[PDB]
RNA sequence: AAACUGAAGAGUUUGAUCAUGGCUCAGAUUGAACGCU
RNA sequence: GGGGCAACCCUGAUCCAGCCAUGCCGCGUGUGUGAAGAAGGCCUUUUGGUUGUAAAGCACUUUAAGCAGUGAAGAAGACUCCGU
RNA sequence: GCAAGCGUUAAUCGGAAUUACUGGGCGUAAAGGGAGCGUAGGUGGCUCGAUAAGUCAGAUGUGAAAUCCCCGGGCUUAACCUGG
RNA sequence: ACCCUGGUAGUCCACGCCGUAAACGAUGUCUACUAGUCGUUGGGUCCGGACUUAGUGACGCAGCUAACGCAAUAAGUA
């Protein structure tokens, strides 16, 4: 079964960007929406739209950024799977290439940038690295 | 003092139930947690509950060889 | 071995037991020679290595190797064993203390004398 | 313990001058040797590893200022607890010996003869902020900014020490280092800096020797 | 100012029909100092023969490092074949803990202050590879703010 | 102000190679013993 | 700490001393100068190298050890007298 | 090369990512159960609410002192002692 | 022993045991995603072809692998 779709998400965009797949399509939800909206906040994707489509259904469609030739997103891993979650305090999030990267952290107050989870003094479930 | 919330598993004494209290507990070594269950002899001296009741239990002093904890709330009862 | 097996079973290291059982964790041991003899090494190499069986204080019948060129030992001598095995000789896993009880130091040795219980000539 | 045997053997094995010799004469003539290392061989075949590298220049180091391994390994444990580069603090602490600075200062034409002045009890050091001197046989006692050093009262005339300062004269003196002869005294008034140290001892080669 | 440094040399053996055919192996890293390194590998008869030419294919295997002053930007691990390599920036006056193969290129790189650990296979020359790769690899925060699309200053 | 600093590998299976994999070694420590001093 | 109003008594706790390189740390066993580069040892192509400024010779110094002096601090001012 | 010590033996961790949580593997090197059904357990779709147990943050109390680490201070230095 | 001529258990049936095989794809099950090309089996929908389905095969990128090789029936990405 399917039994992570944070990580189905990921391994998605994974999968497209070493495809060079212009966008990638999935079901959406409102976690995934979310976490999309981050990473285009953060400059890894192009943008994410949400299309409502039939049977109370929806398709996250998310655009590619290639720069250089290479994929933008250098890599993306799913930290806290369902098997083994993973919930740090304010100063022990884990810094993702220096902080070159993103740890992308869900807090109480939305998910954010483990920077902005740093610089409000909050902690959460560290979801993904991505770099 | 401190107050225990838990389902009756037992209940076929006077004026004495058991309650399953329920438990998180992390692994030292392998971080994951792991569900763990004590079973608390509670005092029941109307015998009003009976088993399956999720139950609340307070500590206090000891009533018998291994009773210590006393019923203080029956907040839902059985199906 | 995901996350639940190893916090249901675990992971486990086996402890590997001494090379100088007879020893019994002690730097050394006191014994008493009952054979002086001598045997031949393992397939590459050739000679009379000089080995003693001795009964030691914490009840094993061991065999040790005495070095150096030349020993008093015999029947019913007190020696001083040591750990270290014998690379050619099977069975062997201990050495004579040379200079130690009642084992002699080696005769005109110069070089590494405190290896072999020899005196600073004078 | 310190090294007594024949010194300048040290300096053909390191390939370099240690200044273990007064600087009457050049070092060059003062051996006719330094060409090759010390013993029968000297210049070998097998060329030299990274470990004997490392080797070479850690003793070169120790030998420079007579001090042994054990003090030395604790020097470098210092100088890596001490917040800054490890090798950059162990050359500030082996510079801030007490028998380092007279001969730096002057007052002895060698680290040796240095050190066996001040364990003599000839030399006397006023901490900064305390008015008295002390009279010390510690070789190795470190000196914090502003310490003063002297000669004692009983030993300010010596034949030895009248010449010290007159080689240290042409040797150099150093800027972090202040020396008035007349009175026979000096002042430590900073630790010397490694642009002020010679660029020629790789302190990277004891910090890599010292990480196993 | 191309730093030429030895690795390795290896005797290497054909067999045929007379006997063996004893060959030389030699791998050398050869580098700018500042961010230039490349690594070559070399076989002849003999030791100088083939240390020349490892050192000729090892200034056609140039890549540009950008270090981080005398260090690395980010936590580096890279592998090839068997062989794994961690590469950690340390602080200034640390240098160079690396055993042998990765402290050649390093430090013929110009790396001063880095904390290594090889993992798996310790073959020299898939070690070199392999510390080849993570430093080919190595990216800056300057070129990850222009990967975004942000500045240096909204990535930290 | 500071407590926030830290990570090396080698030998040995083969005619030679890469991998696997054990064995061995270089370090630190001791309420130590023993040998020489 | 125990007893006693105290005086004082008891205390193998403790404070010290003895033995042991068992450890950690510190210091010493000298320091400069000294060549046709002595002799002797070792190697060698039998004449050179090396031990090696190393030695000797000269010029000094006396840490620690020894001898003689001086000499704190560890003591909290008991008791007694006076005053409030 | 160490040095009033120097070696050896014993013993623990390390190197060993060689029980791998950090941090390993299982086609052929050791390693997928002969196959399935399934109990306990582990894990689990979308949307709107409730709850706040986990989680996160803050406060409060506690976590003896000693030790470790940082900044100082006292032994001639260091070991040692010591204030925060 | 291989070879030849014979030959009993067994092989066959019923009902029970046995529970093992190089019981192999030497590849646990279940999901999702990732160039393509050519066969074939059971369907389906269109205009002899085209598309699509559930299998079953031969190749072949990226990726992975010590290498051999695997490669939508992964040994790829999770």
């Amino acid at each position: 079964s399917m039994q992570d779709t944070v990580g189905d998400m990921l391994t998605r965009i994974r999968n497209a960007q070493m495809a060079n797949k212009v966008s990638v399509a999935m079901p959406s939800s409102k976690l995934r929406k979310s976490i999309a909206d981050l990473l285009v906040s953060e400059g890894y994707v192009a943008s994410a739209v949400v299309n409502a489509e039939e049977n109370n259904k929806a398709t996250l469609s998310i655009e590619l950024k290639y720069f250089e030739g290479k994929a933008v997103i250098e890599t993306i891993q799913r930290f806290s799977r369902p098997g083994l979650r993973q919930h740090r305090g304010k100063d022990a999030i884990p810094t993702v290439k220096q902080g070159m990267g993103v740890a992308i952290v869900s807090t109480s107050q939305g998910i954010m940038s483990d920077r902005a989870a740093r610089a409000a003094g909050i902690g959460g479930e560290v979801v993904a690295f991505v770099a | 003092a401190s107050v225990l919330t838990g389902r009756v598993v037992s209940d076929k004494m006077d004026k004495s139930i058991t309650v399953l209290i329920e438990r998180l507990v992390r692994h030292p070594l392998y971080g994951k947690q792991l569900r763990r269950s004590t079973k608390i002899k509670a005092h029941d001296e109307n015998n009003v509950c009976q088993q399956g009741d999720l139950v609340r239990i307070k500590e206090t002093r000891p009533i018998s060889k291994t009773k210590a904890w006393t019923l203080v709330d029956v907040v839902e009862k059985v199906e | 071995a995901t996350t639940n097996q190893l916090i249901r079973k675990g992971r486990k290291t086996i402890k590997e037991k001494s090379k100088v059982p007879a020893l019994q964790a002690c730097p050394q041991r006191r014994g008493v020679c009952t054979r002086v003899y001598t045997t031949t090494p393992k397939k590459p190499n050739s000679a009379m290595r000089k080995v003693c069986r001795v009964r030691l204080t914490s009840g094993y019948e061991v065999s040790s190797y005495i070095g150096g060129e030349g020993h008093n030992l015999q029947e019913h001598s007190v020696v001083l064993i040591r750990g270290g095995r014998v690379k050619d000789l099977p069975g062997v896993r201990y050495h004579t203390v040379r200079g130690a009880l009642d084992c002699a130091g080696v005769k005109d040795r110069k070089q590494g004398r405190s290896k072999y219980g020899a005196k600073k000539p004078k | 313990a310190r090294y007594i045997g024949p010194k300048l053997k040290l300096s053909r094995r390191e390939g370099t001058d240690l200044g273990l010799k007064s600087g009457v004469k050049p070092y060059d003539v003062k051996t006719k040797k330094a060409a090759r290392p010390p013993g029968q061989h000297g210049v070998s075949r097998n060329k030299t590893s990274e470990y004997a590298l490392q080797l070479r220049e850690k003793q070169k180091v120790k030998r420079i200022y007579g001090v042994l391994e054990r003090q030395f390994a604790n020097y470098y444990k210092e100088a890596a607890r001490k917040r800054g580069a490890t090798g950059e603090n162990l050359l500030a602490m082996l510079e801030s010996r007490l028998d380092n600075v007279v001969y730096r200062m002057g007052f002895g034409s060698t680290r040796a003869e240095a050190r066996q002045l001040v364990s003599h009890r000839t030399v006397m050091v006023k901490k900064a902020g305390r008015d008295e001197f002390v009279r010390v046989n510690i070789p190795s006692i470190q000196l914090q900014d502003g310490d003063v050093i002297a000669i004692q009262e009983k030993s300010r005339e010596q034949l030895r020490i009248k010449n010290a300062i007159e080689l240290a004269t042409q040797r150099g003196i150093p800027e972090w280092l202040d020396v008035d002869h007349s009175k026979l005294q000096g002042t430590f008034k900073k630790a010397p800096d490694r642009i002020d140290l010679p660029a020629e001892i790789n302190e990277s080669l004891i910090v890599e020797l010292y990480s196993k | 100012g191309l730093v030429e440094r030895l690795v390795t040399v290896d005797r290497v053996a054909k067999v045929v029909k007379g006997g063996r055919i004893f060959s030389f192996t030699a791998l050398t890293v050869v580098g700018d100092g500042n961010g230039r390194v490349g690594f070559g590998r070399g076989k002849a008869r003999e030791v100088p023969a083939a240390i020349q030419k490892a050192l000729e294919a090892a200034k056609r295997n140039m890549i540009t490092v950008e270090l981080n002053d005398a260090t690395l930007h980010h936590p580096i691990k890279a592998r090839h074949g068997a062989s794994k390599v961690y590469m950690q920036p340390a602080s200034e006056g640390t240098g160079v803990i690396a055993g042998g193969a990765m402290r050649a290129v390093l430090e013929v790189a110009g790396v001063k202050d880095v904390l290594t650990k090889c993992y798996g296979s310790t073959n020299t020359a898939n070690v070199v590879r392999a510390t080849f790769n993570g430093l080919r690899d190595m990216s800056t925060p300057e070129k990850m703010a222009a990967k975004r699309g942000k500045s240096v200053d909204e990535i930290l």
